[PDB]
RNA sequence: GUGAACAGCCUCUAGUUGAUAGAAUAAUGUAGAUAAGGGAAGUCGGCAAAAUAGAUCCGUAACUUCGGGAUAAGGAUUGGC
RNA sequence: GUGAUUUCGAUUAACGAGAUUCCCACUGUCCCUAUCUA
RNA sequence: GAAUGUUACCGCAAUAGUAAUUGAACUUAGUACGAGAGGAACAGUUCAUUCGGAUAAUUGGUUUUUGCGGCUGUCUGAUCAGGCAUUGCCGCGAAGCUACCAUCCGCUGGAUUAUGGCUGAACGCCUCUAAGUCAGAAUCCAUGCUAGAACGCGGUGAUUUC
RNA sequence: UGUACAACGGGGUAUUGUAAGCAGUAGAGUAGCCUUGUUGUUACGAUCUGCUGAGAUUAAGCCUUUGUUGUCUGAUUUGU
């Protein structure tokens, strides 16, 4: 077996799942969803489409190059099948998910600092432009 | 699977009914192929024969050279527009509907095949993938 | 048009479908329920890793529909005998537990809520001081029953079901003698019988239900809820309640269980042991379902070939499911706006 | 082609049945019965930890 | 072919072809070789100095955690003033 | 108002809210739609549906009673700012 | 009595809820059905 | 669906119906057989055809989920939010339904026919037949599968306080 | 009078595709001003960008629930 990612907006594509097009150039797009497959033949550009990976990576929603994001690529050259290189690698997969899950949640964090400033900057805009309603709000108070 | 063929045939999502024009995707110079029947078609009362992927086909050339026209021969399917499951798992399909010329032992009559070839197709007819440049 | 075997086209009497013929007992065998009770549970997809000499699919790997039963373990409740007469076999007596669970007493009653619940409560006495009516009948049944057949009911508490009446079933026993089968049941009254305890993997069995409903279709008339016997379905995976990593392979090594994502439809978690079984079964999701063992002795290579099984699907059955736990989802997706 | 009842191949299948899948049959049944016994007595355990 | 004749025959017979494989252990021959784990393909991650790969990688997050890299109040008024400002604000929205 | 327009669609003045009601939602029927791949292989018979359609620019055959054929055929374009 | 006109009994542009054979396009007519609304 | 005291659960099985089908591939084998040219089958395996019974994990179709989004015209002062256009039109669309457009499942004992025999008279030979008897067809009856006699039957539970 | 049921709510699971509001020195340009530029200035301006995989919907035949509120009953008939 092997996990696949969609062309169109790089979910896990697995077993069964999903559709397969195979153009005439013989390179084949993999799509998880009749969703994805319909916009492809639609001719919609997954970069311009909010929900999709491609366009997150491109707009900077989240990290595009990481130490993290270059483990895991797709092997050409097989390697001698060897027990305790299995069990390494299992156990630095875990590892690694969670160290790319902490770059994560750091990234998006700087992506969102200032969101409370400008919370603060429109309520005190609000609460200015709006003297009138203060007063209401004392009386039942 | 008829003549020719190499092991048994799975049963595969029917593309081309009779009277169906697909492309011709051999050297051999013909253009197209119109479907006049098909090879090991089992019988029901008031419905079409048709075919699917590494199928064997009667066909005449309706577009092509003056010598290939005229003359019902053996065609081979290779590609199906039609989306049909493979079973290690996945639904596929390709752009168009495409055979080749071959002759009644299973032998190709062009000298290649041009575009993806149906990978059923090229292990039931050793020719045809011995003629393959691209199999899926 | 039709199979003129399967006339007339008229609802099932029950909802739950009779077993019309167990195996042919072989008495030198150690005593075995021919038979089993569970509830459909869904649907889902496994990659199998097929070694099937012969096949163009030999060494290599397929993508397979299964269906999913819920069994808990059975509950053995009481004990009848049959003896053969020249109008066929005919019950002589029968033997029940001193106590019942309200799960099945349940069943003897249409209005539940509103009863003194009186149900055995005067049988309950036999087992008073010496349980002498019981001893005679069981003596009884070991003397002239040729047919032994052990009361079950299910566990439907157990399950995700919104009824609480519980089905009660006859099973055969099979292999022993008369008495060494009459001690057996005399044995595991009011105790549970688990379903790796009947069946075991790479196993077929057939699946006895009533089908699907459709009401009126146009000659016209009922379609759809008939009795149906469907044989040969072989087990690919006899899983466990108490077992984490039911979903889990040892080619896939994600520690998950046998529910898909957000749930079964219709029909809840499996936290009960399981029936993996190849292909489809009739009936729907929630029915009661009747698992048999094989009424012969089956001379296919498939009925022997080990099932290694490479991954089981439990993306969410809801919609076009694409992860196969909600760890997966929330590492693909990241951090959204109510994480922070 | 040789029927579902065809008394030759019928004669084959049960040759065949009498050897090595009644083998795989009883071995299996025996191996059942074992955990059947397994599971009335870790029942019974747990009836005699209820007692203890 | 004889191992075939002698075990089961042409269609019944089933070849290990793990027998065959040259490893640094014998023992190693029968084992199943993993393939997902959590929506990742291992074969991916397969390769050799993945442990020194993982040292220089834990390396750096050591370095990154010394340096801070994982870590209410406003101008003119205290933390309950603007908490107060905030309440007053979601109260006029409403 | 839209629009070439007494078209169709929406609105103001004026008028009406009349048609036996209620509860369910099986097949069938009638009316209206959609559909993979193929594309008349259906049928006595392309019956019926589908496809086309406004306007601007280019461009237009055989034949002709020289008036026509003709919107022949066949292309490009159309929003907002 | 014949029914435009012209040309050589034939021929004829334009037009037609007139008749016949095909072509492109199109398609649930069909392979082969399935679903939704009132 | 009334009636067989009431009510409830688990069963039996008279009778009735009945279903599977055909082709191929591997191996046997480049063997038997044959100057050659050519060339089988049984036992053991694996698929497919037609037909049938189900089923909805996946793929595809379908949308009043009017679920989300978009568009025209008009109307509500504008925004927001909406109404009408006989489902206004468009894209996606879960659930449900559903498709040789999808997936799964479809067996094994007796008795026989033609025929091949054993013993054996008639008929001091002989004879498969006369008495008797052994094998043997996709045939028949069973097994299995569906319904269950609403005037067929059984086992079992509970049976009212004024 | 219960690991009871229901109505809400909460969490999952799915579908769509990035809400309303505000902000910007982003935006074909046009006009107004004058400290006639080498990020001089102002008004309008389809659209773009950020807050924002947001917002909306999610059982009606999806799953789950240490929350909130409530309900727990009328009528008829049956005997060997
Ligand atoms: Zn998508």
């Amino acid at each position: 077996m092997r996990i696949y990612q969609c062309h169109f907006c790089s979910s896990p594509c697995y077993p069964g799942h999903g559709i397969m097009f195979v153009r005439n150039d013989a390179k084949e797009f993999r799509f998880c969803r009749s969703k994805c497959h319909k916009a492809f033949k639609q001719r919609r550009n997954p970069r311009k489409l909010k929900w999709t990976k491609a366009f997150r990576k491109a707009a900077g929603k989240e990290l595009a190059v990481d130490s993290t994001l270059t483990f895991a690529q797709r092997r050409n050259v097989p390697v001698r099948y060897n027990r305790e290189l299995v069990a390494t690698t299992l156990k630095a997969m875990a590892r690694i998910e969670e160290i790319r899950q902490k770059r994560e949640r750091a990234f998006y964090k700087n992506r969102m600092r200032g969101n409370k400033e400008k919370d603060f900057l429109r309520d005190k805009k609000l609460v200015e432009s709006n003297p009138e309603l203060l007063r209401i709000r004392e009386v039942e108070i | 699977s008829g003549n020719g063929a190499q092991g048994t045939k799975f049963r595969i999502s029917l593309g081309l009914p009779v009277g169906a024009i697909m492309n011709c995707a051999d050297n051999s110079g013909a253009r197209n192929l119109y479907i006049i029947a098909v090879k090991g078609s089992g019988s029901r009362l008031n419905r079409l024969p048709a075919a699917s992927l590494g199928d064997m086909v009667m066909a005449t050339v309706k577009k092509g050279k003056p010598e290939l026209r005229k003359k019902v021969m053996p065609a081979i399917v290779v590609r199906q527009a039609k989306s049909w499951r493979r079973r290690d798992g996945v639904f596929l399909y390709f752009e168009d509907n495409a055979g080749v010329i071959a002759n009644p032992k299973g032998e190709m009559k062009g000298s290649a095949i041009t575009g993806p070839v149906g990978k059923e197709c090229a292990d039931l007819w050793p020719r045809v993938a011995s003629n393959s440049g691209v199999v899926v | 048009h039709g199979h003129l075997g399967f006339l007339p086209r008229k609802r099932a009497a029950s909802i739950r479908a009779r077993v019309k013929a167990f195996p042919k007992d072989d008495r030198s065998k150690p005593v075995a329920l021919t038979s089993f009770l569970g509830y459909k549970a869904g649907m889902t997809t496994i990659v199998r890793d097929l070694d099937r000499p012969g096949s163009k699919f030999h060494k290599r790997e397929v993508v397979e529909a299964v269906t999913v039963v819920d069994t808990p373990p059975v509950v053995v409740v009481g004990v009848v005998g049959y003896v053969e007469t020249p109008r066929g076999l005919r019950s002589l007596t029968t033997v029940w537990a001193e106590h019942l669970s309200d799960e099945v007493k349940r069943r003897f009653y249409k209005n539940w809520y509103k009863s003194k619940k009186k149900a055995f409560t005067k049988y309950s006495a036999k087992y008073a001081q010496d349980g002498a009516g019981i001893e005679r009948e069981l003596a009884r049944i070991k003397k002239y029953a040729s047919v032994v057949r052990v009361l079950v009911h299910t566990q439907i508490r157990k399950t995700p079901l919104a009824q609480k009446k519980a089905h009660l079933a006859e099973i055969q026993l099979n292999g022993g003698s008369i008495s060494e089968k009459v001690d057996w049941a005399r044995e595991h009254f009011e105790k549970t019988v688990a379903v790796d305890s009947v069946f075991e993997q790479n196993e077929m069995i057939d699946a006895i239900a009533v089908t699907k409903g459709h009401g009126f279709e146009g000659r016209a008339g009922q379609r759809g809820y008939h009795s149906r016997t469907s044989i040969n379905h072989k087990i690919y995976r006899v899983g466990k309640g108490d077992d984490e990593a039911n979903g889990a392979t040892s080619f896939d090594r994600t520690k998950k269980t046998i529910t898909p994502m957000g749930g079964f439809v219709h029909y809840g978690e499996i936290k009960n042991d399981f029936i993996m079984v190849k292909g489809c079964i009739p009936g729907n999701r929630k029915r009661i379902v009747t698992l048999r063992k094989s009424l012969y002795t089956n001379t296919s290579r498939k009925a022997l070939e080990e099932v290694s099984l490479k991954w089981i699907d439990t993306a969410s059955k809801f919609g076009k499911g694409r992860f196969q736990t909600p760890a997966e989802k929330h590492a693909f997706m990241g951090t959204l706006k109510k994480d922070l | 082609a040789k029927s579902l009842r065809a008394s030759s191949h019928l004669n084959a299948k049960s040759v065949k049945r009498r050897g090595v899948f009644q083998k795989a049959v009883d071995a299996r049944e025996q191996r059942i019965s074992d955990k059947l016994k397994e599971d009335l007595l870790k029942q019974k355990l747990e009836d005699l930890k209820k007692k203890e | 072919r004889d191992i075939e004749a002698e075990n089961g025959g042409a269609g019944v017979f089933n070849v290990n072809l793990k027998d065959k494989y040259l490893l640094e252990d014998d023992e190693w021959k029968n084992d199943i070789m993993p393939e997902i784990l959590d929506g990742k393909n291992v074969y991916d991650f397969l390769d050799p100095e993945i442990a020194a790969k993982l040292q220089a990688l834990e390396e750096e997050e050591e370095k990154l955690e010394n340096e801070g890299f994982y870590n209410e109040i406003y101008d003119g008024f205290e933390a309950s003033e603007v908490d107060d400002i905030k309440e007053k604000a979601a109260w006029i929205r409403n």
